[PDB]
């Protein structure tokens, strides 16, 4: 199960 | 002041009552209430948010079809009050579903990141209460850990049993959750972390440090 992290976490 | 998220599993499993007179759900609610009462009576300046996971409805900033489902922000980051006490006692109810605790952790981290903007805190704190009965995905957990370190967030897990006598009939899924908790806490605090799993019976005092 993949998730999408909010951009601030991956920037 | 400090900023605290109480991240509370209210999923269906938490309502199963086979330890004493109070189910894990009712025990965790009681701890939350005592903690919040201490904070209100002491006029502490700490801000305290409440995130529930395992709720029948979904209400959070990351929710969108099939994402961060069954997680609800019950209280945003603000001073505690008697309305919050009234809601927790009367409003907050057990859910009929289950949710992913790492999704709930991410929601809690996103709440803290946004709601602490432009303010100064001595500590950022997330306290998770759960029986670890339900599945979770580890996708991108390495990013979560990196940010928990970067933001210097203290993470505490509270479970309604000890993980250090007879065995307690823990499911394989609970054992997997416990091991994951251990891996997260070791990633953050090292060898010390392998033992940083706490029980409901000790949670009120561990919170109030």
């Amino acid at each position: 199960k993949t998730r999408v992290l909010p951009s601030w976490l991956t920037a | 002041k400090s900023a605290v998220v109480l991240c509370m599993d209210v999923g269906l499993a938490m309502s199963h009552s086979n330890q004493g007179k109070e189910s894990p759900f009712e025990q965790a609610k009681k701890v939350m209430m005592l903690f919040l009462q201490r904070q209100v009576f002491a006029e502490s300046k700490d801000e305290i948010a409440v995130v529930l996971y395992g709720t029948d409805t979904t209400d959070n900033a990351l929710a969108r079809e099939d994402q961060y489902e069954n997680i609800s922000v019950h209280r945003h980051l603000m001073l505690p009050d008697f309305d919050l006490l009234e809601q927790i006692e009367n409003v907050v109810e057990p859910g009929s579903v289950q949710a992913d605790f790492l999704d709930a952790l991410i929601v809690s981290m996103d709440l803290l990141q946004k709601e602490t903007l432009g303010k100064k805190y001595t500590r950022l704190h997330i306290a998770v209460f759960s029986d670890l009965s339900s599945p979770f995905s580890v996708d991108q957990l390495e990013v979560i850990i990196a940010n928990l370190k970067k933001a210097e967030i203290t993470l505490q897990f509270f479970l309604p049993f000890s993980v250090d006598g007879p065995g307690k009939g823990l499911s394989d899924q609970q054992k997997e959750g416990i091991e994951m908790v251990r891996k997260i806490m070791f990633s953050l605090d090292g060898e010390e972390g392998l033992s940083e799993v706490f029980t409901f019976r000790d949670s009120l005092e561990r919170l109030s440090i």
